[PDB]
RNA sequence: GCUCGCUUCG
C-alpha cells in the first residue's frame, strides 16, 4: 500500500534506468534503487 | 583499480554527461551549448526563496515534459521526494513553501 | 522529567591514529564466531 | 555542551521570580508563531514556575530589602544556606526557625530568635 | 593590516558562494534585486554594491589572525 | 574429514583435572590472617594517600565536627631531593 | 557504474582532481568527490575511535561517545578493509570550531 | 535553584539574520534547555544571562552562523539539606507522591522515619494524626539511551511539629 | 627549492617522496600501499589531515585554495553583553 | 580538440558555493592565459586568422 | 551482477 494515500496501485515504473516502485495515484515513491 | 587510485583519488560521479562536440562560432567564449535531451536529465536543486518563487512555480507547472521545468520536489518538513510526472502539478505549485 | 542529550554535533576528524588489535580486542569488537566452513543450507532455499 | 560549574553561585527565589517576569513580558512583547510551535515546553515551565513562586510569599520583595536582610544577618555569623532558606521561606513563626531550620543547637540562644523574627518581618 | 589590501579571487569565490547559499536559504537582500531569480547574480550584485555582511578572517601560518571587511577590501 | 560444527565451542570448556586443594596448617592460616591485618592497617596508614575530595557544596557549622583529622608523616628532606618539598 | 549500457556516470580521474587542486576550488572538489559521488553518514565512537552503527558502539558497549560524521563511502570501505588487515585506524574526533 | 555556567555552539539559520544576534541566541538556548535535566546538574529552568559571546563563524557546510556562547542558566538542584513546600499529587502504599507546585512530579518521600504510625492503605491516607514540607536528602541521576525520570531525589519529613497542620 | 629544502637533493621517486612527506595516507596512495600501511600500524604513527590528499580522502575541504582562511558574519550583535546583577551574592 | 569525433564530459555542480567557485576561479574570461608562461591560449584559430 | 580478453574511439 502507499504510505501517503493508502492506495494499493503500486506500479514498478523505471524512470531513465532507475528502478522505482511508485504509487500510481499520488506519485509517492515507495521504493527506489536496486 | 585499487581503492586509493580507483575509488579515493578518482571516483565516478552522477549528474554528468558525455557527448561528441561540434563547432558553433555564434556563441560566446564563456558559453557552451547543451542539448535539450541532456538538459532534461541533468537536474539542479534550487531552494525555494522569496525571489525565485514565481519562477519555480511556473517550472513545476510545466512539468518534466516541457524543457523549462523540474522533475522532483523535496518538501522542507518531510524529505519524501515527489515525482512531477504523476499527480496534479498545479496543486504542488500552489503549495510551494519556502525552503 | 526529560534528560538533556545533544542530538548532533558538528564533529570534525582531527587525525587518524593507526595501531593494532589484540585477540581479546578482536573478540570484543566482533559480534559472532564463525565456525562453519559451509556457506548455504541444504534446503532448496539455500539460506545462509 | 559541558558545564563549567554546577554550583557557581546560589540565588534566592526573588531573582528567579524577576527573571521569570522579565522573560514572560519579553515573550508576550515578542511572540513568534514558529518559534513557539517549535518548543512549547518553554512557555509551560516558565508559567508554572512563576505560578509556584507567586503561591510563595516571594512577592513584595526588592533588591534593597534583600541587601538589608543580608547585612542584618551578617552579624549573626549564620551560614549562607541558613540565610538563603530564611529568605526563601520568610518565617513568620518562631517554630520554623526553632525546629525546621537546621543547626538549631547552640545557635538559637533563646534570645537571637526575637531579633531574627524582627529582621525577617521588616 | 600587513597583508595585501586587494581581495584575492579565492576570497571572491568563497564569499560569493557563501552569500549565494545564504540567499538561497531565505536570507534578507540588501540591494533590492530587480527580477533576479539566480542567487549567484544577487550575490554578485551585493558584492559590486559592497553590501555583503561578511568579514574575512585571514589566518597567518603561525596562528595569528586579522579581520578584513568586504567593503574595506579592494575589488577588481 | 572433520565434521562441521553448528554452534561455537563453549566459552568455558570443562576439564577433568581440578586444582589441588590448598595446603593446611597453622602457618598458612596465620599468614592469611596477617595478610588481612596488613590490608586493614595499611589503608589507614598515612602512606596510603587517598584521592583529594573536591567541589564542596556549601560551608556549614558542622564542618568542624565532620572535619577529617589524621596525623601526617614528615618526610626526611635530607635524603629526598629538594624538588619534592611542598 | 562504468558503462553507458550499464547507465554509468562519468569519472573524475586523478588528473581532473589535479586540475581542480590547481584551480584552488576546494568546495567544488568536495562537492564532486564527496557529496555527489559517495556521501554517507557513519557513527564513530569518540572513546575507542572505532565505527559504530545506529548510534551505538558494540566495542565499548555504550552510546554516549558515539557521534555522526560525514564521509565518502569508499573511505569507510577502506577503514573496514584495514581493520580486517589488523591495521586499525582509530579516529579522534573533535568539534569543527 | 543555582546558576550553572555553560558553553554552547549555537547554530542560527540565515533567515534569522535580520534579528539581533543576542536575542536569537537567548531564544535558541532557551528552546534547547527548557524542561530538560542535565546529568549531574539538575533540571534547567531557563537562561539567566549571556556572559561571553565570541566571533560568529560560517562553515563551508550548512552555511548558517555558528557562535560559541558562554552563558549562565538557572537550574533546580537542592544542596542535600534544602527545605521545600510541595503538594501531595498522589500517594502509594510504599510512599507518598508529593509534587512541587506545577514544577515536577518526581518527589518520592520514603515513609520510614516518621513517628511509628506510618502506613499507606491505598486510600490516599497520608498519616494518622498524633502545604506539605519537604527536606531533600540526596540527589540521583540516571541515563536514558542504552540500546541501538533521571531525577527523583529522597525526601525527609522529620518530627517537625507542624502546629499549623498536625 | 622543494628538492633542496632538507639539505639534500631528494628525488620525486617514492623514496624521496617518503623522505620529504610525512602523511601516511599520501605515501600509501602513491606507491607501496601495504608496506607503508603495515609500517605505520607498527610505528603507531598518527597522521593528521593537514595535507591535501588526506583532505580529499576523508571528504573535508582542503587547506589550500579557498579553504586557507575563514569567514565571519557581520551580524548585528554586542560582544560581552551587560550581565544581570546578583542580589543574593 | 579538433572536432573529429572528440567526446567531452559535462558536469553540473549541485551546490551554490561550488557553482560560484567554478564561475569565479574557472571562468573562461578569467583563464585566458596559461599559468606556465602567461601566453594567451584562448585566441583566434584557423579560418579566423585567414 | 563480478572478472578477464578482444576490439574501437580522441
Ligand atoms: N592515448 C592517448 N592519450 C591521450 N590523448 C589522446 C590519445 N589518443 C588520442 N588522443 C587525443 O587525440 C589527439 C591526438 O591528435 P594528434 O596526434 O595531434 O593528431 P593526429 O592523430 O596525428 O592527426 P594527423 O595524423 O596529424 O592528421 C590529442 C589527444 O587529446
Ligand atoms: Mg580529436
Ligand atoms: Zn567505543
Amino acid at each position: 500500500r502507499c504510505p501517503d494515500c493508502g492506495s494499493t496501485e503500486l506500479v514498478e515504473d523505471s524512470h531513465y534506468s532507475q528502478s522505482q516502485l511508485v504509487c500510481s495515484d499520488c506519485g509517492c515513491v515507495v521504493t527506489e534503487g536496486v | 583499480q585499487g581503492r586509493f587510485r580507483g575509488n579515493l583519488s578518482g571516483k565516478r560521479v552522477d549528474f554528468s554527461g558525455r557527448t561528441v562536440i561540434s563547432p558553433d562560432p555564434n556563441l560566446r567564449i564563456d558559453e557552451v551549448a547543451v542539448p535539450v535531451h541532456v538538459a532534461k536529465i541533468l537536474t539542479f536543486p534550487e531552494k525555494v526563496n522569496k525571489a525565485n518563487i514565481n519562477f519555480l512555480r511556473k517550472l513545476v507547472q510545466n512539468g518534466p515534459e516541457v524543457h523549462p521545468g523540474a522533475n522532483f520536489i523535496q518538501q522542507r518538513h518531510t524529505q519524501m521526494k515527489r515525482f512531477l510526472k504523476y499527480g496534479n502539478r498545479e496543486k504542488m505549485a500552489q503549495e510551494l513553501k519556502y525552503g | 522529567k526529560e534528560q538533556f542529550r545533544e542530538t548532533d554535533v558538528a564533529k570534525k576528524i582531527s587525525h587518524i591514529c593507526f595501531g593494532m588489535k589484540s585477540p581479546e580486542e578482536m573478540r570484543q569488537q566482533a559480534h559472532i564466531q564463525v565456525v562453519s566452513k559451509n556457506l548455504y543450507s541444504q534446503d532448496n532455499q539455500h539460506a545462509p | 555542551m559541558e558545564v563549567k560549574d554546577a554550583n557557581s553561585a546560589l540565588l534566592s527565589n526573588y531573582e528567579v521570580f524577576q527573571l521569570l517576569t522579565d522573560l514572560k513580558e519579553q515573550r508576550k512583547e515578542s511572540g513568534k508563531n514558529k518559534h513557539s510551535s517549535g518548543q512549547q515546553n518553554l512557555n509551560t515551565i516558565t508559567y508554572e514556575t512563576l505560578k509556584y513562586i507567586s503561591k510563595t510569599p516571594c512577592r513584595h520583595q526588592s533588591p534593597e530589602i534583600v541587601r538589608e536582610f543580608l547585612t542584618a544577618l551578617k552579624s549573626h555569623k549564620l551560614t549562607k544556606a541558613e540565610k538563603l532558606q530564611l529568605l526563601n521561606h520568610r518565617p513568620v513563626t518562631a517554630v520554623e526557625i526553632q525546629l525546621m531550620v537546621e543547626e538549631s543547637e547552640e545557635r538559637l540562644t533563646e534570645e537571637q530568635i526575637e531579633a531574627l523574627l524582627h529582621t525577617v518581618t521588616s | 593590516r600587513i597583508t595585501t589590501p586587494y581581495m584575492t579571487k579565492y576570497e571572491r569565490a568563497r564569499v560569493l558562494g557563501t552569500r549565494a547559499l545564504q540567499i538561497a536559504m531565505c536570507a534578507p537582500v540588501m540591494v533590492e534585486l530587480e527580477g533576479e531569480t539566480d542567487p549567484l547574480l544577487i550575490a554578485m550584485k551585493e558584492l559590486k554594491a559592497r553590501k555583503i555582511p561578511i568579514i574575512i578572517r585571514r589566518y597567518l601560518p603561525d596562528g595569528s589572525y586579522e579581520d578584513w571587511g568586504v567593503d574595506e577590501l579592494i575589488i577588481t | 574429514l572433520p565434521d562441521v560444527v553448528l554452534k561455537p565451542p563453549p566459552l568455558f570448556p570443562d576439564t577433568d583435572y581440578k586444582p589441588v586443594p590448598l595446603k593446611t596448617g597453622e602457618g598458612e592460616e596465620y599468614m592469611l590472617a596477617l595478610k588481612q591485618e596488613l590490608r586493614e592497617t595499611m589503608k589507614r596508614m598515612p602512606y596510603f594517600i587517598e584521592t583529594p575530595e573536591e567541589r564542596q557544596d556549601i560551608e556549614r557549622y558542622s564542618k568542624r565536627y565532620m572535619k577529617v583529622y589524621k596525623e601526617e608523616w614528615i618526610p626526611d628532606w635530607r635524603r629526598l631531593p629538594r624538588e619534592m618539598m611542598p | 557504474t562504468e558503462g553507458r549500457s550499464r547507465d554509468g556516470g562519468l569519472r573524475l580521474g586523478e588528473m581532473e582532481r589535479d586540475c581542480l587542486i590547481g584551480y584552488g576550488a576546494s568546495m567544488l572538489l568536495l562537492e564532486r568527490l564527496m557529496i555527489s559521488s559517495d556521501a554517507f553518514e557513519v557513527d564513530v565512537c569518540g572513546q575507542c575511535g572505532l565505527l559504530g552503527y545506529s548510534g551505538w558502539c558494540h566495542y565499548c558497549k555504550s552510546s554516549c561517545h558515539v557521534s555522526s560524521l560525514r564521509i565518502p563511502y569508499a573511505c569507510k570501505l577502506l577503514f573496514q578493509e584495514l581493520q580486517s588487515m589488523n591495521i586499525i585506524p582509530r579516529l579522534k574526533l573533535s568539534k569543527y570550531n | 535553584f543555582v546558576l550553572v555556567e555553560m558553553v554552547d555552539t549555537v547554530r542560527i539559520p540565515p533567515w534569522q539574520f535580520e534579528r539581533k544576534l543576542n536575542d536569537s541566541i537567548a531564544e535558541e538556548l532557551n528552546k534547547k534547555l527548557a524542561n530538560k535535566v542535565v546529568y549531574n546538574v539538575g533540571l534547567c529552568i531557563c537562561l539567566f544571562d549571556i556572559t561571553k559571546l565570541e566571533d560568529a563563524y560560517v562553515f563551508p557546510g550548512d552555511g548558517a552562523s555558528h557562535t560559541k556562547v558562554h552563558f549562565r542558566c538557572v537550574v533546580f538542584h537542592p544542596f542535600l539539606d534544602e527545605i521545600l513546600i510541595g503538594k501531595i499529587k498522589g500517594c502509594s502504599p510504599e510512599g507518598v507522591h508529593v509534587s512541587l507546585g506545577f514544577f515536577d512530579d518526581i518527589l518520592i518521600p520514603p515513609e520510614s522515619l516518621q513517628q511509628p504510625a506510618k502506613f499507606d492503605e491505598a486510600e490516599q491516607v497520608w498519616v494518622w494524626e498524633y502545604g506539605e514540607e519537604i527536606r531533600f536528602r540526596v540527589v540521583d541521576e540516571s541515563f536514558v539511551d542504552t540500546s541501538p525520570y533521571t531525577l527523583v531525589g529522597s525526601i525527609s519529613e522529620p518530627g517537625l511539629g507542624l502546629l499549623s497542620w498536625w | 627549492d622543494l628538492m633542496t629544502y632538507k639539505g639534500e637533493v631528494l628525488g620525486i621517486t617514492r623514496f624521496g617522496l617518503a623522505k620529504m612527506k610525512e602523511s601516511v595516507l599520501m605515501l600509501a596512495s602513491f606507491e607501496k600501499t601495504a608496506d607503508h600501511l603495515f609500517d605505520a600500524a607498527y610505528f603507531g604513527q598518527k597522521d593528521s589531515v593537514c595535507g591535501v590528499s588526506e583532505c580529499i580522502i576523508m571528504g573535508i575541504p582542503m587547506n589550500i585554495g579557498t579553504g586557507l582562511f575563514k569567514l565571519l558574519h557581520k551580524a548585528d550583535r554586542d560582544p560581552n553583553p551587560p550581565k544581570r546583577p546578583l542580589i543574593f551574592d | 580538440a579538433d572536432f573529429d569525433g572528440d567526446e567531452m564530459n559535462l558536469h553540473l555542480p549541485q551546490t551554490e558555493e561550488a557553482k560560484a567557485e567554478a564561475l569565479v576561479l574557472m571562468g573562461t574570461k578569467a583563464n585566458l592565459v596559461t599559468p606556465r608562461n602567461g601566453e594567451p591560449l584562448i585566441a583566434a584559430i584557423q579560418d579566423f586568422l585567414t
